């Protein structure tokens, strides 16, 4: 019994691996998400644990289902389960590495600022029981674990090594401006650059945001609005841009007032 | 001749046994059939040829479609028969009898009603049985098709043996007894279907109908007029109001209402529903009638959202629409699933025959996408209003809602991009929350129940419309605590709506909502942040 039970388990599992990647190829998310739950526990159940090309094909569905989900870190995680599994095979060409590499770093940088609390209770939290993770592993922790690792860091684009350079190696405004504008043109040459365009931009004008209000607490909005502005592919038509503004105010990582009759806005910080 | 009646009453006698060979019983009359010459032997013979057809096939699923099509080729044979008789076949009025010869059966019963009325039950069976056909055949295979080209061929013989009746009964008391019936068959395979395909099963009718003319509304000389499916349909309508039967009389104005609601004016058909007071009555009425008048809340629940009435769609549909077991409440469910809940058969007729074919069922979908899109435009700006901090207009306690189902999206471990159509509605909600108007757009119009309307780029230009006013509206309840001052002129470039609109809906919300905000029209500039519900309180206090 225990070998008929031995096979029809791994039956069971192959089965449902493929409904994973079948569903996720035929962009129906739910089955996906449902199936991905039916995988992860029979592999607690499962004595027999799968063959690396299933997880590695596994990670391959996982981050395609945890970029349309919303959750960047999830993403970045099942990525970086990839890049691991993916050392191991023997057709792996440098260019490959870079990209992935790449990307894993890119995912980090587009993730939402973890800084700024959440009241209540997240749901999305069940979903890390997936991928082992207990808790999110802030944008920070993202950052360490990824620079920390050897290959990583060290098949990534010097492109990209200089993007973590404009934003997390002192940031000042303007600076960062005049340094996007040189280096965006050397980035968007390569592939990988295409998805990432929005969360990237909505974190870096969250920084522009925060820096505004620390340095100039009163201002007319037209003044505001030439600083919150950003190159090429990170452009926003006016109100979409004090739109993003009001985002981060809702946020509240920014207690903001605003009065347009004279076109101002007014930060007030009296904690 | 006593030949002919021996056999004749032996097989009838015979029939009335238990155990019989219902094939050879079938195939006996028809081989006595080829014998008789004499117009009462054929005329006798058919009347119990027919149902012993139905008779034999009588405890099937249903009978076959070659089976029914010999038997429609029965009644058709009966009915040029007693048409080319022309009614001479009774010796005509002062002198009744049969005589010929009724001492061989010696069981006859005056009657026109009694011997020429059993001929319009036998017509009803054919439909009959036919409708378990469509209802028993697979939904998307051809022979659905088919069977619905059988369809028409039905309708003909509704109209011929209409006619063969009104020119026999000499009766009016008789005569309208007898058509009550078929004119309800015949509204009942018209009133679903659009005034084209209307005009050609009635075209197709009278073309197969010969000198034989004698009806009401004098059709065969009016057929091309415009007033034409109009004027059937009132004329049968206003006929069933005489008679004494009250499912009838409902029946009939359902009917009204229904076609009505499709291809006329929807104010029509309200007053119609409004004047003719039918409330404690359909309740107690049974299933069937229920299922119609579900189907024609839910018509002009339609037409009138076609009209782009927010506010009437949502009074419409809320009573049918809460309904967890609403597939089954519109009478529409696949037979088979039933069909192995009802048996036994015996009783399982109930249950079968209270359910409708394909074609004419209403795309659930498309109703329940309808009152989502409804509840959405209303529950919005009231809920973003009461969340964002201004409750005096809210108490709504939604029964199976909007806004339920987005309290239980909320809480969802997974969000996923999208892919039910209440999920591409959502996101327009959310969108809605957030002021995209665009990206609200754009996710209704992702849903696929857009198509089943005629009108769709009407609707769709006219929900962009409304859409943008109460998104508009939704916009201004969230955001007006982190501002203190507002633009109408970027607002109306923005929200693309011209400032005549921006102040009308600002100024009048506002002061239904007893909000703290000024407006100075002069120089189109708005001001809030005052407060409050809890600072009205802090007065309060102080005053006493």
């Amino acid at each position: 019994v225990d070998l008929s039970d031995a096979d029809t388990l791994q039956r069971y599992l192959d089965q449902r691996f493929q409904q994973v990647d079948v569903s996720v190829k035929l962009e129906l998310w739910h089955e996906a998400y449902r199936s991905i739950e039916d995988v992860f526990h029979l592999m607690k159940i499962s004595k027999r644990a799968p063959k690396p090309s299933t997880l590695a094909n596994y990670y391959e569905n996982l981050v395609k289902v945890f970029f349309v989900s919303g959750d960047p870190l999830l993403h970045t995680t099942a990525w970086k389960k990839f890049y691991k599994l993916y050392s191991t095979n023997p057709r792996a060409t440098e260019e490959e590495f870079k990209t992935y590499s790449s990307t894993i770093f890119l995912s980090a940088i587009s993730t939402q600022l973890d800084e700024i609390p959440s009241i209540g209770y997240d749901p999305h939290l069940r979903m890390y029981r997936l991928l082992n993770l207990d808790a999110k592993p802030t944008r920070k922790e993202m950052l360490q674990s990824i620079i920390e690792d050897e290959s990583i860091y060290g098949k990534v684009d010097e492109e990209l090594k200089e993007l973590y350079d404009i934003i997390e190696v002192n940031f000042d405004v303007d600076t960062v401006k005049q340094q996007l504008e040189n280096l965006l043109v050397k980035l968007s040459s390569k592939t990988y650059f295409s998805q990432y365009i929005a969360p990237l931009r909505d974190v870096i004008m969250r920084r522009v945001f925060v820096a505004a209000s620390q340095k100039f607490t009163t201002v007319s909005q037209s003044e505001l609005y030439k600083l919150a502005t950003l190159p090429a592919p990170l452009d926003l038509s006016a109100w979409d841009i004090e739109k993003s503004l009001l985002q981060a105010a809702v946020e509240d990582y920014v207690s903001i007032t605003i009065d347009h009759e004279s076109a101002k806005v007014t930060f007030a910080k009296d904690p | 001749q006593e030949d002919f009646f021996t056999r004749l009453q032996t097989i009838i006698d015979s029939r009335g046994k238990k155990t019989v060979n219902q094939q050879s019983l079938i195939s006996t009359l028809e081989e006595l059939l080829t014998v008789a010459e004499k117009p009462y032997e054929f005329i006798m013979a058919y009347l119990t040829l027919i149902p012993s057809r139905f008779d034999a096939s009588a405890n099937l699923s249903y009978q076959p479609i070659d089976q029914w099509k010999s038997s429609f080729n029965d009644i058709s044979k009966l009915l040029s028969i007693l048409d080319q008789t022309i009614d001479t076949y009774q010796v005509n009025e002062f002198a009744d009898p049969i005589d010929f010869i009724e001492d061989e059966p010696k069981e006859d019963s005056d009657g026109v009603k009694r011997i020429l009325g059993s001929i319009f039950s036998f017509v009803e069976r054919l439909d009959d049985e036919f409708m378990k056909s469509l209802l028993n055949i697979d939904p998307h295979s051809s022979d659905y098709l088919i069977r619905l080209r059988d369809e028409q061929s039905i309708y003909n013989l509704i109209l011929r043996t209409q006619l063969y009746f009104e020119a026999t009964l000499k009766d009016e008391h008789d005569l309208e007894r007898a058509l009550t019936r078929p004119f309800v068959k015949r509204l009942d395979h018209i009133y679903y279907k659009s005034e084209n395909l209307i005009k050609i099963m009635e075209t197709a009718a009278w073309n197969i109908i010969p000198a034989q003319f004698k009806s009401k509304f004098t059709s065969k000389d009016q057929l091309d007029s415009a007033d034409y499916v109009d004027n059937l349909i009132d004329g049968l309508s206003t006929i069933l109001s005489k008679q004494n039967n009250i499912a009838v009389q409902k029946r009939a104005i359902l009917y009204n209402i229904y076609y009505t609601a499709l291809n006329k004016d929807f104010q029509t058909a309200k007053d119609m529903l409004l004047t003719s007071q039918v409330q404690t009555n359909i309740n107690q009425f049974d299933s069937s009638l229920q299922i119609l008048f579900n189907r024609v809340v839910v018509q002009l629940g339609l037409s009138a959202f076609k009209l782009c009435l927010i506010e009437e769609c949502h009074q419409i549909l809320n009573d049918l629409l809460s309904s967890s077991h609403l597939r089954e409440i519109l009478g529409q469910q696949s037979l088979h699933r039933i069909s192995l809940n009802s048996s036994n058969n015996a009783s399982a007729d109930e249950r079968a025959r209270q359910c409708l074919p394909y074609h004419q069922h209403i795309n659930l979908d498309l109703i329940d996408v309808v009152f989502l899109t409804c509840s959405l435009l209303i529950e919005i700006p009231r809920m973003t209003a009461f969340y964002s901090g201004i409750k005096v207009k809210r108490i709504p306690y939604s029964p199976k809602s909007i806004r339920r189902s987005l309290e239980h999206y909320d809480k969802l471990s997974f969000q996923g991009p999208p892919e039910t159509l209440r999920d591409y509605v959502l996101f327009a909600a959310k969108s809605m929350q957030k002021g995209n108007w665009r990206d609200s757009v754009k996710y209704l119009r992702e849903i696929k129940s857009w198509a089943l309307l005629p009108n769709m780029e009407t609707v769709l230009n006219s929900l962009t419309e409304r859409v943008q006013v109460e998104s508009l509206k939704t916009y201004f309840f969230s955001f007006k605590r982190f501002y203190s001052s507002f633009s109408v002129a970027k607002l109306a470039e923005l929200f693309d709506l011209p400032e005549n609109k921006v102040v009308e809906v600002l100024q009048s919300v506002i002061a239904e909502l007893e909000i703290p905000a000024k407006l100075n029209d002069e120089k189109t500039i708005f001001v809030v942040e005052k407060g409050d519900e809890i600072t009205k309180l802090e007065e309060a206090m102080v005053k006493l």
